[PDB]
């Protein structure tokens, strides 16, 4: 009949835009961030109704997609009705050092609050410090200066990636944060073992990484 | 063409069969989308006493895989609505246990007439056979 | 998680138990009406034939 | 067609695949018709074709090629 | 059952029937389906049924370790874990206490 | 008794008819005041799942008239499920037109036999006749 | 529940477009026929959508919708 929820949208997929967790997640979402365990109430949320977040997000040409790693988050496509943006290099070497410590045992004392400088060293541990120094500034040759630069380079990532959900500063704290698993994502060109310049290519294809 | 279509009357019949589908489960229109096939039936819904409209509606929203079972439906409705009209043009419906109506059936089906006439052509010589006796 | 396993658990339970008993009894009348009717049917053979 | 028809009947007389079913496959080994499952076979093979067939002469028939054999 | 006649089985079945009909009223389609296997001429329909509640129990497996996907399999591994987890919540409910 | 009466199927089957018969549009209920036969009507529509409660709500709402009703569909309804299990028991319907119809009832009345008696004694006279040529 | 009214306005095609602008600050006139039109007879409860997050949809006397952001 008229007058009739039905008429225009589910019934389920109405109750979860009318629920009062609905628009700090929405805004959250569409600002980029990543939901994972522990948010309980919005992972729990996403959950119930997750069907029907899919399907009205896929009215503005994005995917609510969940990983299996059991993390919501939000991929556009390339005809987005929301922008989209990629995350710089400097941000990928900091993601996957964070999931190499979210994976890593010898920190395992840590019992995963983490501070930036544990974090440096760990990144310049594995990474070229050097080449890797390149990018902060192109005329660096060790310069203690240009260090300092590349320490406050790597804050400045973390809190962009504390922004989007791959971190959590402490209750009280904004110099320790714990690890979440979104930061399994850093991992997707790995997950499968195969050729890794044929990976890019389906990850490209389906819109997860786009190239430099 | 034998019988006359009236357009108020087989349009509320075809009415009258699409609330009776769509109240039966069946899904009236092709949207597979529960929202657009609501609003479609709920525009036939009020769409009632309108015949101009819902030929329309059956034009629009009408689910491809319903039109023949309607269209023959509606042919029988009509055909049963112009012979209730005389008694001779009537037609009485009964029950056969199944052995009688195998047999009847194979009869006819040897013969190549109809039940009725069958039936007939039968008591015509159970007649004659009385007759023949008497 | 004690409440959800055990609701769970018993949900299991009932349905299985519940949906065997409804056609189990069934199929074996079904089986013993058909070893019935075979029995039946040879000796209206027998007799026809000869 | 007959030849397909008998695959037909013993098949879903038997529930034995139609690939199963060649010229040669004898119901009781092939096939693993039993006693009953044979009579009913041979009951089915009558219905389907309309006809009757001799206690002895049925009885003489347990393989496809054997019952098309009777029944063509 | 096969010592049985056919009116304790009809009865039995009948009562079976009535245990589903409150077991299935949260589901849609499974409900659909038990109300269709109720037809006499079309026996199969039943067991058809019976696949069904499988195939529906198959899907409320929780996690890996449960997906010995047997549902009558399942059910020690579920028991296990109720008794694993009653340990817990005595450990559990001292803690809170102290 | 020749058919076993099974409680949780007749007891579907009458919800089932009442159900039908509400959203036909006749008054099942006993009521003439509009909001205790929606309430009732409502009550017997949660009732689906509970066969067993039906009879119960059957006692208090429901419309006087149609206890023979009820019973004769219900009876009907039972002794076609249970003719329906071999064909040998089942029936055919066909239809017949007007004249011939007559006539058929006409002399299954003369005979004083239902119309499937009658249907055998003339089949069985004109297969006499076949069998008589064939000899 | 859901207002039905507001249901039927997101619901509407024009929504998605319409609402990502809003959120991106754009000012609707009365140039855009259909999105001011859609404004117009929606406004009733787009309102109460928009004051869920703590914004007020305000429609100018020039007539022009928008989007004003409270401090929460
Ligand atoms: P299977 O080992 O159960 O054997 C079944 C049967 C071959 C004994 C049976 O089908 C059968 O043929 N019974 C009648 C045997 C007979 O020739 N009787 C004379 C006419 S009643």
């Amino acid at each position: 009949s008229s007058t009739h929820i039905e008429q225009f949208m589910p019934v389920k997929l109405a109750q979860a835009l009318a629920n009062s967790l609905f628009p700090e997640l929405d805004s959250q979402l569409r600002a980029g961030r990543h939901i994972g365990i522990d948010d309980l109430d919005n992972h729990a949320f996403l959950m119930d109704f997750q069907e029907q977040l899919e399907e009205f997000y896929a009215r503005y040409n994005v995917e609510l997609i969940r990983a299996p790693e059991g993390f919501f988050y939000l991929r556009p496509r390339s005809t987005t009705l929301i922008p989209r943006s990629v995350l710089s290099e400097l941000d990928m070497m900091v993601g996957k050092i964070l999931c190499y410590l979210y994976l890593s045992p010898e920190r395992l004392a840590n019992q995963g609050i983490f501070t930036s400088q544990e974090l440096y060293e760990e990144l310049i541990s594995l990474a070229d410090e050097g080449k890797l120094m390149k990018f902060v500034n192109q005329r660096s040759s060790g310069s203690d200066l240009d260090k300092q630069k590349l320490q406050e380079k790597v804050r400045t990532t973390l809190n962009r990636l504390r922004r989007l959900g791959m971190v959590y500063f402490l209750p009280n704290n904004n110099n320790k944060f714990t690890i979440t698993e979104a930061v399994f994502r850093f991992g997707a060109d790995v997950r499968s073992g195969d050729d890794p310049r044929e990976i890019q290519l389906r990850m490209i294809r389906d819109g997860e990484a786009m190239p430099v | 063409m034998k019988y006359q279509q009236l357009e108020n009357l087989e349009c509320g019949w075809k009415w009258a069969y699409l609330i009776r589908k769509h109240q039966e489960g069946e899904p009236i229109t092709k949207y597979i989308e529960n929202s657009a096939a609501h609003a479609a039936v709920d525009k036939l819904i009020k769409l009632e006493s309108e015949p101009v409209r819902v030929l329309e509606w059956i034009e629009q929203h009408m689910n491809p895989d319903l039109f023949n079972r309607m269209k023959q439906t509606i042919r029988a409705r009509r055909k049963r609505h112009f012979n209730a009209e005389h008694q001779h043009t009537r037609k009485k419906s009964i029950d056969l246990d199944f052995p009688v109506w195998h047999r009847l059936s194979a009869l006819s089906q040897r013969r190549g007439n109809t039940l009725s006439e069958t039936i007939v052509q039968l008591i015509e010589d159970a007649e004659r056979k009385e007759k023949y006796a008497n | 998680a004690i409440r959800v396993t055990q609701s769970d658990r018993d949900l299991f339970k009932h349905l299985i138990t519940e949906a065997t008993s409804y056609v189990s009894a069934d199929y074996m009348r079904h089986a013993n009406e058909r070893r019935t009717h075979l029995d039946e049917a040879l000796a209206l053979r027998g007799e026809l034939f000869g | 067609t007959i030849e397909e028809r008998v695959k037909k009947i013993i098949g879903e007389q038997l529930g034995v695949k139609q690939e199963e079913v060649t010229n040669n496959a004898s119901f009781v080994e092939d096939l693993g018709a039993d006693s009953l499952d044979t009579v009913e076979l041979v009951m089915a093979l009558e219905e389907e074709f309309d006809t009757e067939i001799p206690d002895e002469e049925a009885e003489k028939i347990t393989t496809v090629q054997a019952a098309i054999d009777y029944i063509n | 059952l096969a010592y049985m006649e056919g009116g304790a089985l009809r009865s039995m079945s009948d009562k079976a029937l009535g245990a589903l009909r409150l077991a299935v009223a949260d589901n849609e389609h499974l409900r659909d389906a038990l109300r269709l296997s109720e037809d006499p001429k079309r026996p199969e329909r039943k067991v058809q049924f019976f696949i069904a509640v499988y195939q529906h129990l198959r899907e409320r497996i929780r996690q890996d370790i449960i997906r010995t996907d047997d549902p009558v399999d399942a059910i020690e591994q579920m028991e296990i874990e109720l008794a694993r987890l009653t340990e817990e919540l005595t450990a559990r409910e001292q803690k809170l206490a102290i």
